[PDB]
């Protein structure tokens, strides 16, 4: 249930208010890879997490003779 | 020249061509050409855009297209005038021109405009570039066309903040799939770059990419001779294995791990790092998937990297080891401990980077938790990894952290400074 989701999330510490209001465990799967968020893990226990799965040349070219 | 300006605005096709040809040659001479000196001349950029409409003169359409392409390379400010002159919609018309030279320089022009920024990329997409652009691939075109077209495609898919609306770029997935069967290194490389961008995001985007059939070929390109192909192929693969467990099995089934073990010995440091990074996304998998990494003999190499490689590589290998410890069984952790993972992980606790310490602490925490499982299998009440962590980290450091009074001091010091001096 909870730990089947949290398995895939590194818990960074307790609630850090500057990353927004707390998410539910169900909203947690929509958290962007690489971003951090607060989740309610239970009772009055809010925790900061991020996903364990993490995402990652010439933009223009000139023609010459 | 005033004869350049005269002949340009004159009404003879001979002189029109001749002037435009001199305009190109100034923007073709190699040392960062005089773009602003051309763009500031009244009605000249708009005159080049008028020439694009002249369908009965191949050479002039090509020379004009060449000129505006080079203006389109360079500053965003410089690339603004080309858009505001209204050249994008007309270049997209030229994608359906009867002359190859014109079709191909139109693509390059639009590639440059798409490459200027997020906002220019989307405008080009919102002018329906895609349907005619994909139609180029629909015929046996020369190799330079195919390269220019995929390159433009990759620039359409590019950019993360914000990414392109996925419905506007996903139709290219079918083309990208068959393009992985071409031998040309330039086409393969840019096809992979495009795919790495499309699979960077939520798991619905990765489902669309896997659905297109690309994973096997991607995984096969991890063994290419040219790092220009391996880097982007590896970047696509690594992003697909940020998928749920079904999505990441899709890659394991293509035998990615023996290829990934090979890339951990790469002489190119960025490939080494990317291979660790990819592998860490798989060890965030289920126990089954962690076992496949164990059976490939990946961990001795990750542990070697964890204690000798340069910081940025070390950090990715740390993630790999720690994800393994979060998801794995007691027996799999026992094996990681026997290969010597505790010492390198402890050595990271003294590194001045808060992100790698978090990762290192998380792995030690997971090891210890399973050490409690073993302390009841054996009934002693002794966690076996306590003495090992003590050996690795030092009794001094363990004693410092065993003090609750030290804990109270640091908590208060952090709280106090953060409140009166602000957080940073």
């Amino acid at each position: 249930v909870e730990s089947a989701v949290l398995r895939g999330f590194l818990i960074l510490g307790k609630e850090d208010r500057r990353y927004g209001p707390a998410l539910s465990i169900n909203e947690l799967s929509n958290l962007a890879k690489g971003e951090k968020a607060n989740v309610l893990i239970g009772q009055g226990d809010v925790v900061l997490v991020m996903k364990r799965k993490r995402d990652s040349t010439a933009t223009k070219r000139i023609r010459m003779a | 020249t005033s004869d350049m300006i005269e002949m340009i605005f004159s009404k003879s096709p001979e002189q029109q061509l001749s002037a435009t040809q001199k305009f190109r040659k100034l923007l073709s001479k190699e040392p960062n050409p005089p773009i602003d000196e051309v763009i500031s001349t009244p009605g000249v950029v708009a005159r080049f855009v008028e020439f694009l409409k002249r369908k009965e003169n191949c050479t002039l359409q090509f020379e004009s297209a060449w000129v505006l392409t080079n203006i389109a390379s360079g500053n965003s400010l410089q690339t603004r005038i080309v858009i505001q002159a209204g050249a994008v919609p007309i270049f997209i018309e030229l994608l359906s021109s009867e002359f190859e030279d014109v079709q191909e320089q139109a693509v390059w022009a639009l590639g440059n405009i798409a490459g200027d920024s997020t906002m220019c990329r989307d405008y080009v997409l919102d002018c329906n570039i895609l349907p005619p652009l994909l139609q180029l691939f629909s015929k046996q075109n020369r190799l330079t066309m195919t390269r220019n077209a995929v390159w433009a495609l990759s620039n359409l898919c590019r950019g993360k903040s914000p990414p392109p609306e996925f419905a506007k770029v996903s139709p290219c997935l079918n083309v990208l799939s068959w393009l992985l069967f071409v031998s040309d290194t330039d086409v393969l490389a840019d096809a992979c770059w495009a795919l790495s961008y499309l699979s960077d995001g939520p798991n619905d985007k990765i489902q669309a990419v896997i659905d297109a059939g690309v994973c096997r070929r991607l995984v096969e390109l991890l063994m290419h001779n040219d790092y220009k192909v391996v880097s982007p192929a590896l970047r696509a693969v690594g992003n697909i294995v940020t998928g749920d467990d079904i999505q990441t099995q899709v890659i394991l089934n293509c035998s990615a791990l023996q290829s990934l073990l090979h890339l951990l010995s790469s002489p190119k440091e960025s490939i080494k790092k990317e291979a660790c990074w990819t592998i860490s996304n798989i060890t965030a998998g289920n126990r089954a998937q962690i076992q496949t990494v164990i059976d490939a003999n990946i961990f001795p190499a990750l542990i070697s990297i964890l204690q000798t490689a340069e910081f940025r590589t070390r950090k990715e290998a740390a993630w790999a080891i720690t994800n393994a410890t979060s998801g794995g069984s007691a027996e799999q952790i026992k094996y990681l401990v026997e290969l010597g993972c505790i010492k390198p992980l402890c050595d990271l606790l003294t590194v001045m980077d808060s992100k790698i310490v978090q990762v290192a602490l998380n792995g030690l925490e997971n090891i210890l938790r399973l050490g409690e499982q073993e302390a009841k299998r054996n009934g002693t009440g002794i966690n076996p990894y306590c003495a090992l962590i003590e050996e690795a980290y030092g009794l001094d450091k363990i004693e410092f952290l065993q003090s609750h009074e030290n804990q109270e001091i640091y908590q208060k010091a952090f709280d106090l400074i953060e409140h009166y001096f602000g957080t940073e």
